[PDB]
């Protein structure tokens, strides 16, 4: 029941690319990398979990042995096929591999055919844009180079295409070896501390393959220890096919290129299986192999030539010096020369395996094979060799002693007698040190440090091996300096400095350092003799000491042993002087040791380091002195002698150059390894200071080790830094490397001291560090000076970031200064490293890393934040950017040629499944590039740079950039974040088309290679990552790569095509991705929504129905529930979909498709109504909480200063506002920030960046809703729904206006909320009554409102004039809905009492922006005079208009838009009979009469369409004003003013003129009105008296005629000028008609 | 319909077109403030209307 | 130190 659908998924899938295939290649990285989220994916946990991969792995010879699966292949190729099958079956044929692995290799070639695409040669284009960039660095092939056209016709061609796939199967099958290697590794040798699900994986997968569970007191190893034949039989078939290739492969086939890609990919087949058989026997060290095994092993190995004869070519050296080294180890291991020496001397046996020991021919074999490979003259057999003659030399003396089954051996070969033949095998060894030197090799390609071939766990399980041997052969050949120097290169490897660290691993990595002190061979030969020969041999003891601080650091166990041998040497050893053989006598005890003791009382260096008289010593024939003393204290002094250029001819003889480097490079690593392990719990934060104290002892109290330091620099700057030897330079970097190491714990005096040092831009002496630039070669003497110089000025710069704080002796000003001179160094070193010429790339790629590491550093540290903190390192920041956004024209291409050369140097670096140091170094340099053109691009965006002359070398970056993923799928997500930011600055500054610079083909392969976001893991960091850069491709000017990216050439492989599968799923989907994938969708509708909407709207059966799923069951509170931070994802979330929903029913309402969906979705909103408009969320308590608390505790810092300076895009989690990420490396520095039980200022600032996020997704949301609802109002304007529809209008406005009232959010972070949210609530208002659907209850709306209006300060003239209009609008149109509507009166009587009058006087005192003020406040009253509670209020509302005594203001702005607003308003006024009797007292008839309108009124000018604005505006204030105002003060009382009138009538006949004038064969027809009413009235009046109405000045006739002239002909002249937005007048004009009619008739 | 949707197209962004809904309200409550400024001076008219009688 | 390899001498070891 184990079949392959995990393993071999159908074609279906593969081809439609519904599930991508996990080929080897993603499981060999993912488990290469030990990456925690693809292992933990879901996809990658199914395939490993299952048991036909375990079968599989369990026997990787069934994978490619020669079957007939003919029936299997059928029915899988049944149910473009042809040409996969045809593929397909040709391989089979081809190779001896089944049919089904030869289909599965088809269908992973088919799906990789982007990257093996872009890692074919460029074009010529790209050469050109290369030659360009350059103005070394010639790493092209322009003679071979050809056009993109002939480059994609030959790529389809077939034979090319089978190249193709058979470089793919080598790969896969490289790629196989590579991940079950470490998965076994990762399985055997697990590492502690790890997460969860990397443990329950583990233990999941050992259950179900190897039945190894670690609750079981014995596991079984059965499985496991199966494992070695299994592969030891595969390297048979490996080797054949190295020394034979297939026979029925074509001939055209076998090239030359063709053969060294099967050499090498068979050598790294060996390579792989002899690791996994290492790993396998390694698991059980102790006990023995089956010796049946190692009988055909060695049987194999003897035919082979132990594969020398396919390692053989010097083509493969690089291949070969590993596979030697790794069979020699498994040899060794094999031999067990540890295990084999016990068994002989103890004779127990082990019981954990029969041993060959017991077999004769397997030691004829063993024997022969041994002189085969000796006499063949090879080097790999050198220690396999002298490990088997030292097992002879112990067989032959234990016949000796017995003078059994091995005795058969030694008289079977003649090796009874003489013993010549292994002891000149092992002389011939010995001779020259060769055997010692291979050892060395095969460690430095077997160790830990970036130069080794395997992982560190491999080689520091390797090492074994080689340490068991030189145990072994220790006490066999005496002490000697060859040993020594090759225990030290297998122990140390060669690392660097920065090489150590405190990351916690396996108790088996730490075994093979150890052992050095659990052994007593290693402990009592090795340890103790450096000890002893001590300072005389000083590399030794150094070396152990620097690699047992590295290895011990997280060994509580075994953490004192370095600080314990280094304070408390047991003996000193060191060279004699002549001078003092008047100072010694011999004791006569042992004349073979050569004891003696001092006669006169030595005084060295003459606290100060004295001997005691009396003390033993012993000549080691030099002399060796047995007295309890400090060697750091000795070594400080000797330090402080050699610095001090002092020599003393009766004191000892100084340390060497390269003896003195070796002494600071320990006492650097021994000061990192304390300062590292004191921060970790449980150690003492004194053991830096104590050692520092320790070192300084004994010394002039006017200096310490640290002056001592300084003292060298300053005696070894004096000269040029070019005229300096190899061993000055070594000194150089070893003390730079101990101002590193002193900085953690004495920052301030290691500041002090860079202050003056001299070597950065310090003086104009020689000495200087920049001018060691130029075309130099860098070998490794001069590269670990600058190498580690780069990183101690990282360091500097990182300590200087901590500006919050041990600083005794610094300033600001020192710091900044020192910050400019280390800026200024490392550009110089960043503009001269393109010249000189290294050993090596890997010295060249450290360095640029480093380099390009402190860039960023120090850019991302002076924007993150924008307070006084970032200040140390401004000037220094400022620098590198006007450095490297605007350099000069003619030094503009030097400091881009490094990162282009870079580029380069990673797209033409071929894949290779060893060397994961020099792998994991160039990732981590591309990465760190990468960042370094990110940070570089936001900074030109910001400050406003309009010309970036670095776009167009990043342009031509990219280009290359486009091609660097196919080499490693780790640079996909931050290529494509550069890309995302080259685009952000391409968009706010048509740009550069980028089609140009990537070409058709290869931009079709790298968008068929990205549109799958992370499918074979379904991560979400890279999915976000993926989306944003979507978004933000689309949302620029980019038109070519949008349409080939969103149509996949409707879509159909496009990113849309996956989107929307994603979308379907929200509901279970994290949140988080949810919120990226929402932003790429609306980022394709906003600029591309013809295809985006119309794929919706062709598949919305899936898409609505979720979205209706995900709003019903959507809480508004969801804090108070399980979960805090999903509260602003889910938000956020709602706010995109229905953000999407507005856009696609504004798109469906232009199509006229709107009405059914509307009404469809309008039943969903109610998440909406539970957390809109509402932004209540705030919580502005725990904010103020947590604000004052960090201010009690932090006087100096405030919270405000961790605002974020826009630099780079807001994240919508814990760091919205608040800068988390360097808060947690600022503050984390004094106890607080940390916390009991996960509590302090941290938890405090996340849930506050959390709130802030939520609220930020409010707004959004609030934005949403608000264009929806707007565009929904439209919608809806039939009669349906309406009550649903009033309801949800009028709970919005009410959570507005309580909002309004409520907390407020700050200005500074978010946008001002007024003006913002309110005008939402006027046009709901405006609509609602244009469809006059309201409910009239307006009782407790207005108090709301009211409130407001009378808690906003009243800036009726300030700045918030928009908000003062909008609120005036708001109680306008909430006034007129009540007027359509008692208990009402009350309620509206405020306004009229403290609102209207406050502010006309408000607005007449500023008059002395006005216009439209006093217009609306006009408005607003005329509209609440109309209430019907009014109508029967007017003696209570006449004393509080009244006591304001308005009419006097309003008269006096009428002494002209300004007349005309006040003459309204006072009509306004007159509306009631005591107003208007007030009114028509004689206080107006005098500036009626005096006004100096009249000026213009008594001109003819005036006319309705008079050409002169004031006489049109004179005309229309008379005739739209004036009439009402004189009918309603008439109405008062008309007996007593009829000659007021009349009067004024005789006294102006140009406006009667011009009125009864200009209507020959609306507002005028008003005017007729009032005239025939006045006249009526004045003749009723007149009946009775005549002194009154002396004349009418008014005639019958022509308005008789008129009228009757004028009862479709009457649209000639009705051109309505005003109103334009809407049967409106005739009705109206026929209306006051039936008046006169009623008035004159 | 997709034909003359595409021919009938603007190239800019959407969530701009939408926003004109602001503006045209703006627009609008002028002439609906006129309106009812209107509608109120004829009310008020007809009060007067049936108080003289 | 001594002969380079020892070969003859005996000891415990």
């Amino acid at each position: 029941t184990l079949t392959d659908r995990t393993y071999l998924p159908p074609l279906e899938d593969c081809l439609t690319g519904r599930t991508v295939i996990l080929s080897w290649r993603l499981v060999a990285s993912a488990l290469e990398d030990a990456d925690l989220a693809r292992l933990t994916s879901p996809a990658l946990s199914t395939f490993l979990r299952d048991g036909f991969v375990h079968e599989l792995l369990k026997h990787p010879a069934r994978v490619f042995e020669p079957k007939d699966l003919k029936q299997e292949f059928e029915t899988k190729t049944s149910s473009g096929v042809d040409t996969i099958k045809k593929d397909a079956l040709w391989l089979a044929d081809a190779v001896a591999i089944n049919q089904v692995a030869a289909l599965r290799i088809v269908l992973i070639e088919y799906q990789t055919r982007a990257h093996s695409h872009l890692v074919l040669p460029l074009s010529t284009q790209d050469v050109a844009n290369i030659q360009e960039a350059a103005g070394i660095l010639s790493l092209l092939n322009p003679a071979s180079a050809v056009d993109a056209e002939t480059m994609w016709c030959d790529f389809e061609t077939e034979a090319r295409r089978r190249e193709r796939i058979l470089a793919t199967y080598l790969s896969e099958r490289r790629s196989f070896t590579a991940a079950v290697d470490a998965l076994v590794t990762f399985l055997l040798h697990s590492a502690p501390g790890q997460h969860k699900d990397l443990d329950s994986l583990r233990r999941a997968l050992l259950k179900d393959a190897f039945a190894f569970d670690e609750d079981l007191d014995v596991p079984d190893r059965s499985k496991l220890l199966t494992m070695a034949p299994t592969y030891m039989n595969l390297v048979e078939d490996c080797i054949a096919r190295a020394q034979a290739l297939p026979a029925k492969l074509g001939e055209s086939f076998k090239t030359e290129a063709f053969e060294l890609d099967w050499l090498r990919t068979a050598i790294t087949e060996a390579v792989h299986s002899l690791s996994i058989a290492f790993q396998a026997l390694d698991l059980d060290t102790p006990y023995f192999a089956p010796h049946e095994l190692l009988s055909e092993w060695f049987e194999l190995m003897n035919s082979s030539l132990f594969l020398e004869s396919i390692l053989g070519f010097e083509v493969v050296a690089d291949l070969a010096m590993p596979a030697r080294s790794l069979v020699s180890a498994i040899c060794l291991k094999m031999l067990n020369i540890d295990r084999t020496i016990q068994f002989l001397h103890d004779f127990d046996y082990p019981d954990g395996e029969e041993p060959y020991l017991l077999s004769s021919q397997t030691l004829n074999k063993i024997h022969t094979a041994v002189t085969n490979a000796v006499n063949s003259g090879v080097a790999a057999s050198l220690p396999v060799a002298f490990a088997w003659s030292l097992i002879v030399h112990q067989m032959h003396l234990g016949y000796q002693e017995r003078a059994s089954p091995y005795d058969d051996f030694l008289r079977e070969q003649r090796l009874d007698n003489d013993i010549a033949p292994v002891e000149q095998i092992a002389m011939l060894a010995t001779s020259r040190g060769q055997v010692y030197q291979v050892m060395s090799e095969m460690a430095l390609c077997l160790g830990t440090t970036h130069e080794a071939a395997f992982r560190p766990a491999v080689g520091a399980r390797a090492r074994l091996v080689f340490q068991d041997l030189l145990k072994r052969s220790a006490y066999l050949i005496p002490y000697q300096d060859e040993p020594v120097f090759s225990l030290l290169a297998i122990l140390a490897t060669g690392r660097q400095y920065w090489d150590v660290t405190d990351a916690l691993s396996a108790s088996s990595l730490n075994q093979v350092y150890t052992d050095m002190l659990d052994d007593e061979t290693l402990f009592t030969q090795f340890t103790m003799q450096a000890i002893n020969r001590f300072p005389y041999e000083f590399n030794p003891f150094s070396v152990l000491c620097r690699v047992l601080a590295a290895a011990l650091i997280t060994n509580k166990d075994k953490a004192d042993v370095v600080t314990g041998w280094l304070w408390r040497t047991p003996t000193l050893t060191v060279d004699w002087n002549p001078a003092w053989d008047r100072s010694y006598e011999l004791c006569f005890e042992d004349e073979n040791t050569n004891s003696f003791r001092l006669t006169r009382d030595v005084d060295l260096f003459g606290e100060r380091f004295i001997i005691p008289e009396g003390t033993l010593g012993r000549f080691v024939t030099t002399a060796r002195l047995e007295f309890e003393h400090s060697a750091l204290a000795l070594l400080g002094k000797r330090l402080e002698v050699k610095a001090a250029e002092e020599i003393c001819d009766s004191g000892m003889a100084p340390l060497d150059v390269d003896e003195q480097a070796e002494a600071v490079a320990m006492l650097a690593t021994v000061l990192r390894a304390e300062s590292l392990k004191s921060t970790a719990k449980g150690g003492d934060p004194e053991a830096p200071l104590k050692f520092l104290k320790e070192a300084s002892r004994l010394l002039p109290h006017n200096k310490d080790i640290l002056t001592v330091i300084s003292d060298t620099i300053d005696g070894l700057v004096e000269k040029e830094l070019l005229e300096l030897d190899g061993p000055q330079i070594a000194v150089l970097a070893s003390c730079l490397q101990f101002l590193h190491a002193a900085l953690a714990v004495c920052p301030g005096r290691v500041w002090a001291y860079m202050s003056r040092c001299a070597l950065i831009a310090g003086d104009a002496r020689p000495g200087r560090l920049s001018r060691i630039t130029g075309s130099l070669d860098m070998y490794a003497e001069r590269f670990d000076l600058l190498s580690s110089a780069v990183k101690l000025f990282a360091a500097l710069i990182d300590s200087a970031a901590c500006s919050a704080v041990p600083w005794l002796g610094t300033s600001e000003k020192i710091l900044s200064r020192v910050a400019l001179a280390i800026a200024q160094a490392a550009l110089d070193v960043y503009e001269s490293t393109t010249t000189w010429r290294f050993r090596s790339e890997l010295d060249r790629s450290i360095l640029v890393r480093d380099v390009v590491g402190l860039m960023h550093k120090l850019v991302v540290h002076a924007h993150t934040l924008s307070s006084h903190l970032t200040s140390t390192l401004s000037p220094a920041a400022a620098h590198i950017i006007s450095s490297f956004l605007t350099p000069p024209p003619s030094a503009s291409s030097l400091r881009f040629q490094p990162l282009l050369g870079t580029l380069l140097v990673a797209l033409i670096t071929p894949r290779a499944t060893l060397y994961p140091g020099q792998s994991r170094i160039l990732a981590e340099r591309v990465t760190s590039v990468l960042a370094f053109c990110t940070s570089l691009l936001r900074a030109a965006d910001f400050l406003g740079q309009t010309h970036i002359p670095l776009q167009t070398h990043l342009f031509q970056s990219a280009c290359l950039l486009a091609r660097l993923p196919a080499a490693n799928a780790v640079y996909r997500a931050p290529v494509l974040e550069l890309l995302r930011a080259l685009v952000e600055v391409a968009g706010r500054a048509e740009p550069p088309s980028l089609l140009g610079y990537l070409g058709s083909h290869a931009a079709r392969s790298f968008i068929s290679l990205v549109e799958g976001i992370d499918k074979p893991f379904g991560r979400v960091e890279h999915a976000v990552v993926t989306w944003r850069f979507f978004a933000a491709v689309i949302r620029n000017r980019q038109q070519w790569m949008a349409g080939c990216l969103l149509t996949g050439r409707v879509g159909e492989g496009s990113v849309l095509a996956a989107a929307m599968e994603r979308l379907r799923e929200v509901k279970s989907l994290d949140v988080q991705e949810a919120v990226a994938v929402m932003d790429f969708v609306v980022s394709a509708q906003n600029y591309w929504p013809w295809t985006i909407f119309a794929v919706r709207k062709e598949k919305e059966v899936v898409d609505a129905l979720r979205g209706y799923v995900r709003g019903l069951k959507a809480p508004g509170m969801v804090m108070k529930t399980d979960g805090a931070a999903a509260a602003a994802f889910q938000a956020r979330i709602a706010a995109y979909v229905a953000e999407t929903f507005a856009m696609q029913l504004y798109h469906m309402r232009q199509m006229r498709q709107a009405e059914k969906f509307a009404g469809e979705l309008v039943a969903d909103l109610d998440y909406f109504l539970r957390e809109g408009v509402m932004v209540w969320g705030y919580n502005a308590s725990l904010h103020g909480n947590f604000a004052r608390n960090f201010a009690k505790r932090f006087p100096g810092v405030e919270v405000d200063d961790f605002k974020r300076t826009m630099w780079l895009p807001r994240e919508l989690g814990k760091g919205y506002y608040y800068a988390l990420e360097v808060a947690e490396q600022m503050l984390g520095f004094d106890a607080g920030w940390g916390g009991v039980k996960q509590s302090g200022f941290r938890k405090e600032m996340e849930t506050a960046n959390l709130n802030l996020s939520l609220v930020e997704a409010q707004v959004s949301l609030f934005h949403a809703w608000e264009y929806l609802l707007l565009e929904l109002t439209l919608s809806l304007l039939p009669k349906k729904e309406n009550a649903a529809f009033a309801r949800q209008v009028l709970q919005v406005v009410e959570q507005c206006l309580e909002a309004n009232q409520r907390s407020q959010p700050p200005e500074n972070i978010f946008v001002v909320l007024g003006h913002a949210r309110a005008g939402l609530a006027l046009t709901l208002l405006q609509r609602l009554a244009d469809a006059n659907q309201l409910p009239r209850d307006v009782t407790h709306l207005l108090a709301l409102v009211s409130s407001a209006i009378h808690a906003v300060e009243n800036p009726f003239g300030a700045n918030d004039l928009p908000y003062f209009r909008t609120l005036l609008k708001i109680l306008f149109v909430v006034l007129r809905a009540a007027k359509q509507g008692v208990a009402i009166t009350q309620q509206v009587l405020t306004i009229l009492d403290r609102v209207v009058a406050r502010c006309f006087r408000a607005l007449a005192a500023l008059v002395h922006t006005a216009p439209e003020d006093l217009a609306l406040i006009t408005a607003i009253l005329q509209a609440c005079l109309s209430v019907p509670g009014i109508e029967q209020c007017q003696v209570q509302v006449l004393n509080i208009m009244a006591a304001h005594d308005v009419f006097q203001v309003a008269v006096a702005l009428f002494s002209p838009v300004y007349g005309e607003l006040a003459l309204l308003f006072l009509l306004e006024l007159s509306a009631l009979p005591a107003l208007a009797e007030h009114l028509a007292c004689d206080g107006l008839l005098g500036h009626l009469a005096a006004a100096r309108l009249a000026g213009y009124m008594r001109r003819t000018n005036v006319g309705p369409f008079a050409e002169n604005a004031g006489a049109a505006r004179c005309y229309a204030i008379w005739a739209k004003c004036l009439l009402p105002l004189l009918l309603n003060i008439l109405a008062a009382l008309g007996s007593t003013v009829a000659p007021e009138v009349a009067w004024v009538l005789n006294q102006f006949p140009n406006l009667l003129q011009s009125s009864v004038e200009r209507i020959e064969p609306l507002l005028e027809i008003s005017e007729i009105h009032s005239l025939a009413l006045l006249t009526r009235v004045l003749a009723a009046c007149r009946a009775q008296n005549a002194r009154d109405v002396p004349e009418v000045t008014w005639d019958g006739a022509k308005v008789l005629e008129c009228v009757e002239y004028w009862l479709k002909v009457l649209r000639e002249r009705l051109v309505p000028l005003g109103p334009r937005e809407v049967n409106r007048l005739e009705e109206k004009a026929v209306g006051l008609l039936v008046g006169v009619r009623e008035v004159l008739e | 319909d997709v034909d003359t949707y595409l021919s009938n197209l603007q190239t800019k962004t959407t969530l701009s077109m939408i926003a004109d809904g602001l503006e045209r309200s703006a627009r609008d409550f002028d002439a609906f403030l006129e309106e009812n400024v209107t509608l109120e001076w004829e009310a008020q008219r007809k009060r007067i209307y049936q108080h003289f009688g | 130190e001594d002969s380079i390899l020892q070969p003859g001498a005996f000891s415990a070891n």
